[PDB]
């Protein structure tokens, strides 16, 4: 409000949020972001600019409460959206409403480019399928429902060219990325499903569970440079964090926080910083996305973290781990526990960092803004 | 006194010596064991014995004692080396 | 026709995007690599009113500039123009003439492009010993150059060699290779360095001991440092490093103390060779001729090159293995 | 407590206020430089008002 | 104290960078350490700058002097070091 | 192919073969491609969809594989870790660390061997070459394991033994598969290949199941419990390596002896004779040759036939003479109806030692470079003396880096290896990475932004502005002026801003766009790079300040704009112009000399502008507008004038 971080009483549901690259990736430091109006009278991606602390790029003054720059409107619905272009933002909906907007650098402002109204079609038009979790790439945007559809846009065309709509069992929240032949989808129990590009028929190819733990899966993202690299968050803690894209079942478990987590983001400048948000407000940050070997920030949770430079070693005999094969103990680290906020939120429900800003949608329609000190 | 401080002090300092006296090269090897004969002599608990014993340190002694054969064969080979093999040998 | 007659320039990217075919069909064919694998036919149009001959492409730090040469005394600038490319869509490419060089009255051997720097340093070669370099005088139009450098040699030319620099007190050096199709000639690889003191280029090196003509000439770049290598395609196949040795604190530019000296000599050919592969830093070379025969060496941990394929091309195919790999 | 509270007090009213930092013969960068400062100025400037009053309070 | 005397050290680039100019400027001089001369270095460091550009080089001439600047202040304290270092060492 | 001749193209038949074709290179991103050109006899080229004649030339395409790139990428993983931990101090622990790391290579390449069993199982055609892959890939593992064994450990008399004979049972299935023939058989006790099973599993050192199935033999044949008894007996004075205090040889060879002693007085007693199965269990283990040559289904190979030759004939051996009866054995093996092998000799090279030699060997035949650099980290690590040249240059573990960071560029994924692999190199591994991190094609945004995160991570300039160059160039071709902006400022290059500034120069010419509050969001050094921005922003500027009236501040941002001279002609006029507003008015206190020193200003800055103009003319197509509104501004400068000379005459009152 006037003190500390900032804290806005936006009133209204903080669906879709997310920082966008405008001022992002260049000299000028990211302070715009944009805002999906889900679950409210009319569905419309509101353009809004924070305020943060001293003046590094000729910054928002006051000391807090962001302001909406501009705001546009379609008949569609709000679900979620991957920023596979600055200018360029795909935006999905449950009644089969795909809003690709176009925004103006140079004019802060976004102007309607395609409504495709009878999206999701491949052998006629005007078809209608739910979304509930759209993710772009080079060069495929994919989308995926509930009950199994998946539908598959191309980036150097404005066209649809594929639509998969099949019977799945129990429902899928959320996709990520391995390759561009293979898709990776969690379902709401704790099994993996891996699916080919060319997939005919019922009945799924591949799938696997974890041997223990097995707690409902919630969020899920993928990596924005090797996409093998997926971080999962779900109710009790259960991620299959893996390097690779091989194997049959998972052999790495993750267990950890018994609180539901709704949302983990990554750092998109450094792809090295995971942020992830609990249903008790709380603000988890992990350091080194398994891939990046450097010294862990702390311990903390289940996990084998990473290995660093050993020197100085006693005349005598020490040893080197082992080899063992084991679907109960994790194989990948990634959770690298910092304690930030114990419990002064009394619900969370999204949140997303940049560069050393941190912005989180709460449950109760609210947004806080908190600058970060740690590294 | 002495006793009672280089217990205080535990075990870096017999490690940094024992090291110093396994890893050394000749002048700074024999000091460093002339120096552990020394404390032995003055010891009395037999705790840095024990804990020397306990540590492992049976093969190192082992790896000294073929090190000092070696010396052995090399002065009972023609040409022997500088005088201090025989201080060393005598330490 | 449809690649039928006699074949003139097939040319690939440096990143693996796309790919120019020149012959005699009085038209150059571009393709492009699909992003999902394979490739197939993008653009074909005409670029020239006569034969095309040759076509190279730009430094990355530009675009995609064709220079599509042709035995009309021209050399034509072409560059893939888009249309309605807004948003996740791609216009059509509309190719569009903005420049040409021409102030010769021969034909173009050969044409390459150069870096940033200063500017976008052009070189055409003419079918009589005389290169020509243009400079662009400005940066947001591609329709103007003016005339910075004359070098003028002995008997033809064929192709020439560069050095992108990026060290210190370097600059890019010019190499040049005669060849008349007689070798009776003393003399045929020159270097040119670009002397600062003067601001122009001047003479350094002159290779007095090769004297076959030298088709083409392929240099190893190494950011202007370490040593060099030097593949030429005369009769045999020859091989040189160059090492440098000192540089003087008078000269900013003008002679230097280069030592060259044969590194890998191998004859197998026995007749002429016209043109000679380059792998990264001397790994796979592949030298083909007017006479039907192809010869391939490869490098192992050594510094040798033993012969690992000889393909035919005069007489008649005895089989076909080893096509797509 | 009190003596505690009187030195905070005293040494956040001898801690010097901050200045914008510009100086003359300033460029259109120059100028951008000086008012990132006067922004930053400000908003350090209210935190120690607030931080004033709180420990006067 | 120690006088512990450096030759050249940056720190307003990248760390890669840095560790590369060091080790490229590394001779012997008439001081007795690996340092070069006060105008040499800040030639070196100028040719250094200068080789690894593009196009756009505007407002940054009044830095590297400002660079340059800081940097001869340095030697200069770390040659006051040296001598220092030079006086503790005849003692 | 790769050391003979190629064949030419096209098929040897008459009708594809009356015309001949001279196959062409050409060159790219390091993938060379064979193109169809045509010389002497004519051709049959065409200009259609797809490659004519499938030419497809690519390198290494049978490395490729899902299993191995991810055992290769285990493999590159703990071998970070190993040179990450190799700091330490030497003495026992490095001994252990290097026991260790071959300990999970070995279980790794069993993992690997199990997927590709699995695998052929799978398939049905390439079930033979998957079995040869799994045979090259145990010969490896086997070789690996007898290094680690040999060099590493250097163990004189005693526990060499028992180490040779734990690697062989570890690394042999013959006996395993002898058993399961046994077991196949209705009677397995009754077998003829039941005393064969017995004997290879005394040969191979499991003592436990081995006097269970005597039990079993004993309990089941009716003239055999005596015997079993005596066999048992004798087999309880085998020497299982003793502990008496240190390695002591003197009670091996007394056990020894012992065993000996007690077998051939059974033998002339008749307790282990009058039986033909015993008699020839007995002339095995005496230990003979012509025997085992003809139960040699029993025994692998030549290392089986040399490690059962050291447990029949001797308590233990020396290094001195290991190596002779290594040669011995394979001598007698080949003798007795056998072939050279490649990988034989190989053994028998890693048997006689020397280092140096036998990984020039293993460079020579195999080309798998990571093995090769595995050896040589292990013989650092065991503190021996290597050599720093590769017999051309200097060290090996570079080349050798240098080699698989070329074969996995090679590829068209994953590259990450290549980036920690190049690090590790301080020399020839910087430029080698700049070299091929730009070779690499930079424009779809994935591969982009891994290549930016990767020069990032390297702390790198010239790479960074080459990139953000390239995407700028590809945003400008794809008609995305904001992202040409945003990569052009980090680059900080001019080339793209002015081309950005002329663009939207052209754009008011004809239209007229100014709305751009980009600049007033968020600032930076776009606008000293450029001065389309800093002209928008300080229009912007005046506009605010105008709504909000400030004549001072407006004189003063008018002498600031013209002091700068900012934007070309077609911008400075309306900069002249922008004047009458600040004019007209009479209101507010103005100064004289203020007034004075703004008018002379103006009319300064208008003739320099006729001046730059054109040499005493002015162009462009609003001329007779032009003087009008050069008229109408010097009224309104007059008028204003007396204004402020009238109030400078009445403050002073």
């Amino acid at each position: 409000m006037a003190d500390k971080f900032a804290a806005k009483f936006v009133s209204h549901k903080i669906s879709r949020t997310r920082w966008r690259p405008v001022s992002a990736s260049s000299l000028q430091q990211p302070d715009v972001f944009a805002t999906g109006s889900w679950d409210n009278e009319e569905n419309k991606v509101c353009v809004w600019a924070t305020s943060d602390f001293g003046a590094t790029s000729l910054d928002e003054e006051y000391q807090g409460d962001p302001k909406q720059l501009c705001d546009i409107k379609h008949p569609g619905d709000v679900m979620d959206m991957q920023f596979l272009d600055k200018e360029r933002i795909v935006t999905g909906s449950s009644t089969g409403t795909v809003t690709i907007f176009r925004h103006h650098e140079n004019n802060q402002t976004l102007s309607v480019n395609q409504r495709w109204e009878q999206a999701h079609y491949h052998v006629g038009s005007n078809m209608r399928a739910p979304c509930t979790a759209i993710v772009c790439s080079s060069p495929e945007i994919v989308s995926v429902g509930e009950d199994g559809r998946i539908n598959c846009f191309r980036a150097e065309s404005r066209d649809v060219l594929r639509t998969i709509d099949d019977a799945d069992s129990s429902t899928m929240h959320g996709v990520t990325f391995l390759r561009t032949t293979e898709i990776l989808t969690v379902n709401s129990v704790g099994q993996l499903k891996l699916w080919d590009l060319r997939k005919q028929g019922n009945d799924p190819t591949q799938i696997f569970s974890v041997t223990g733990e097995r707690v409902p899966l919630h969020c899920v993202d993928r990596h924005p440079n090797q996409q093998h690299v997926v971080a999962t968050g779900g109710q009790d803690g259960m991620l299959c964090i893996w390097d690779v894209r091989h194997g049959k079942m998972p052999m790495s478990l993750l267990n950890a926080h018994e609180a539901e987590m709704w949302e983990v983001h990554f750092h998109p400048s450094n792809p090295d910083h995971l942020f992830t948000c609990s249903e008790d407000g709380s603000l988890w940050h992990w350091d080194a996305s398994a891939d990046s070997e450097k010294p862990t920030f702390l311990l903390g949770g289940r996990s084998t973290f990473n290995i660093s430079r050993s020197s100085i070693a006693p005349p005598n005999a020490n040893q080197s781990l082992a080899c063992a094969w084991l679907s109960t103990d994790p194989t990948k680290g990634q959770l690298e526990i910092t304690n930030l906020l114990p419990s002064s939120t009394l619900s969370v429900n999204s949140l997303d960092v940049l560069g050393q800003n941190l912005v989180c949608g709460t449950d109760a329609e609210a947004i806080y803004v908190t600058r970060r000190l740690f590294s | 006194d002495n006793l009672s401080i280089f217990e205080s002090y535990g075990t870096a300092l017999m490690e940094v010596v024992c090291r110093d006296a396994c890893d050394g090269h000749d002048i700074g090897r024999m000091l460093a064991l002339a120096l552990l004969d020394r404390i032995v002599s003055v010891d009395r608990q037999q705790q840095w014995l024990l804990y020397l014993s306990n540590s492992g340190y049976l093969k190192v002694l082992v790896d000294s004692l073929a090190e000092d054969d070696v010396v052995l064969r090399n002065l009972l080979t023609p040409q022997p080396p500088l005088l201090k093999a025989l201080y060393i040998y005598e330490s | 026709a449809d690649h039928k007659d006699l074949i003139h320039d097939v040319s690939f990217d440096f990143h693996g995007r796309r790919m120019a075919t020149c012959s005699s069909d009085q038209s150059v064919k571009v393709w492009d690599k699909s992003e999902n694998g394979n490739w197939h036919c993008t653009a074909s149009w005409k670029t020239h009113s006569g034969s095309v001959w040759r076509v190279t492409w730009a430094h990355p730090e530009f675009g995609q500039v064709l220079a599509s040469c042709s035995f009309d005394r021209t050399a034509a600038v072409w560059e893939e123009i888009v249309g309605e490319s807004n948003d996740k869509l791609r216009g059509q490419s509309h190719w569009v003439k903005r420049t040409t060089l021409v102030d010769s009255r021969t034909s173009v051997t050969d044409v390459k492009f150069a870096p940033k720097h200063m500017g976008l340093m052009l070189a055409t070669c003419s079918a009589d010993g005389v290169v020509r370099i243009y400079e662009a005088p400005d940066v947001m139009n591609l329709s103007q150059w003016s005339l910075q450098h004359e070098i003028s040699c002995k008997l033809s030319c064929s192709c020439i060699s560069w050095n992108p620099s990026s060290s210190r007190a370097h600059s890019p050096m010019i190499a040049v290779g005669s060849d008349d199709s007689s070798p009776n000639i003393m003399g045929k690889v020159q270097i040119y360095e670009y002397n600062e003191n003067t601001r122009k280029y001047a003479k350094a090196e002159t290779l007095m001991s090769v004297s076959d003509p030298v088709h083409d000439i392929a240099f190893a770049p190494n950011l202007g440092r370490s040593f060099h290598i030097l593949a030429v395609a005369t009769k045999d196949v020859r091989i040189f490093t160059m090492k440098p040795l000192r540089k003087e604190l008078s000269s900013s530019g003008g002679v230097t103390k280069f030592e060259i000296h044969t590194v890998a000599q191998f004859d197998n050919h026995n007749s002429q060779v016209w043109r000679v592969s380059w792998n990264i830093t001397g790994t796979v070379l592949a030298s083909s001729g007017d006479d039907g025969t192809v010869r391939l060496w490869k490098a192992n941990y050594m510094d040798n090159w033993k012969c690992i394929g000889v393909l035919k091309g005069d007489g008649n195919p005895v089989g076909n293995s080893y096509q797509g790999f | 407590e009190s003596h505690e509270a009187f030195n905070e007090w005293f040494k956040h009213i001898n801690s010097p206020p901050q200045k914008p930092t510009l100086v003359g013969q300033a460029s259109f960068t120059e100028k951008v430089a000086h008012e990132h400062k006067e922004k930053k100025y400000e908003m350090d400037f209210g935190i120690w008002k607030g931080h004033l009053d709180a420990l006067t309070s | 104290s120690n006088e512990i005397p450096e030759p050249l050290q940056l720190d307003f680039f990248d760390r890669s960078q840095i560790e590369q100019v060091i080790a490229n400027c590394e001779h012997k001089n008439r001081r007795g350490q690996t340092v070069c001369n006060v105008k040499l270095l800040h030639r070196v460091l100028v040719a250094e700058v200068n080789a690894l550009q593009g196009m756009a080089a505007i407002g940054q001439r009044p830095l590297l002097m400002e660079e340059i600047n800081t940097i001869l202040q340095y030697v200069v304290e770390r040659n006051k070091l040296l001598q220092c270092l030079h006086a503790k060492r005849h003692a | 192919m790769e050391e003979l001749d190629v064949d030419p193209a096209e098929t040897p038949i008459p009708g594809l073969g009356q015309q001949n074709r001279h196959i062409g290179f050409s060159w790219g991103p390091g993938d060379l491609l064979l193109y169809e050109t045509l010389y002497q006899k004519q051709g049959n080229s065409e200009t259609a969809a797809r490659c004519p004649f499938m030419y497809l030339v690519r390198s290494d395409e049978d490395i490729y594989s899902p299993v191995l790139r991810k055992l290769f990428n285990e493999s590159h993983s703990i071998f970070v870790g190993l040179q990450k931990s190799a700091e330490e101090a030497s003495g026992k622990s490095r001994k252990a660390q290097l026991v260790q790391v071959s300990r999970n290579y070995r279980s790794v390449l069993r993992a690997c061997m199990e997927e590709m069993h699995t695998l052929s199982e799978s398939t049905r055609e390439t079930a033979q070459k998957y079995i040869s892959q799994i045979s090259i890939l145990s010969a490896m593992e086997l070789s690996w394991n007898l290094c680690e064994i040999l060099f590493i450990e250097s163990a004189p008399a005693g526990p060499l033994l028992i180490l040779l004979l734990e690697w062989v049972r570890l690394h042999v299935c013959e006996v395993d598969n002898i058993v399961q023939d046994v077991l196949r058989s209705e009677k397995p006790t009754e077998h003829e290949k039941f005393w064969d099973g017995v004997t290879g599993y005394v040969l191979q050192g499991r003592m436990n199941e081995a006097r269970q199935l005597l039990a079993k033999e004993a309990s089941t044949s009716a003239s055999a419990r005596s015997m079993c008894r005596v066999l048992d007996d004798l087999l309880k004075k085998m020497p299982m390596l003793h502990t008496g205090g240190t390695q002591t040889l003197t009670e091996f060879e007394l056990k020894w002896q012992h065993w000996r002693e007690e077998c051939e007085r059974h033998l002339q007693n008749g307790t282990f004779s009058s039986n033909v199965h015993m008699e020839a269990v007995c002339r095995v283990l005496l230990g003979d040759e012509e025997v085992l040559l003809e139960k040699r289904d029993l025994m692998t190979t030549w290392y089986h036939f040399l490690v059962s030759r050291l447990l029949f004939k001797h308590p233990t051996v020396k290094p001195t003479e290991l190596h002779f009866y290594a040669q011995s054995s394979l001598d007698m093996f080949l003798a007795g109806d056998s072939c050279p092998e490649p990988l034989d000799n190989i053994l028998l090279a890693a048997f006689e030692f020397d280092i140096h030699q036998v990984i020039k060997e293993f460079s020579i035949v195999s080309s798998n470079w990571w093995f090769v650099a595995h050896l040589t980290d292990l013989l650092d690590h065991c503190q021996l003396f290597q050599a720093h040249n590769l017999y051309f240059g200097a060290n090996m573990r570079e080349f050798l880096l240098l080699d698989y960071a070329s074969g996995l560029f090679s590829h068209h994924s994953l590259w990450q290896l290549g980036v920690d692999y190049f690090d590790y190199c301080p020399n020839l591994g910087r430029e080698y990475l700049k070299l091929h991190m730009e070779r690499i094609p930079l424009s779809t945004e994935k591969k982009a932004l891994k290549a930016l995160r990767i020069c990032e991570q390297r702390q790198m300039t010239e790479q960074v502005r080459s990139i953000c160059k390239t995407m700028a160039m590809q945003s400008l071709c794809n008609r995305r002026l904001g992202s040409a902006l945003s990569w052009s400022i980090r680059a900080k290059d001019a080339a793209f801003a002015t081309l950005i500034s002329d663009r939207f120069l052209k754009e008011y010419c004809e239209r007229g766009n100014f709305t751009d509050l980009d600049l007033i969001d968020n600032l930076g050094s776009a606008m000293l790079l450029s001065d389309r921005l800093t002209f928008l922003g300080k229009y912007r500027e005046f506009h605010r300040m105008y709504s909000q009236e400030q004549f001072s501040e407006a004189a003063s941002l008018l002498l600031s704009l013209m002091t700068a001279r900012i934007a070309p002609c077609s911008f400075w006029l309306t900069l002249l112009l922008d004047a009458l507003p600040l004019l007209e008015q009479k209101q507010v206190i103005f100064s004289a000399e203020q007034t004075y020193e703004l008018m002379r200003c103006l009319e300064d800055r208008m003739a320099a502008k006729l001046e730059s103009t054109s040499p005493d003319e002015i162009q462009k197509q609003d001329s007779s507008i032009d003087n009008t509104k050069v008229e109408m501004l010097r009224l309104a400068l007059a008028r204003n004038l007396a204004r402020a000379i009238v109030t400078e005459g009445a403050l002073q009152e």
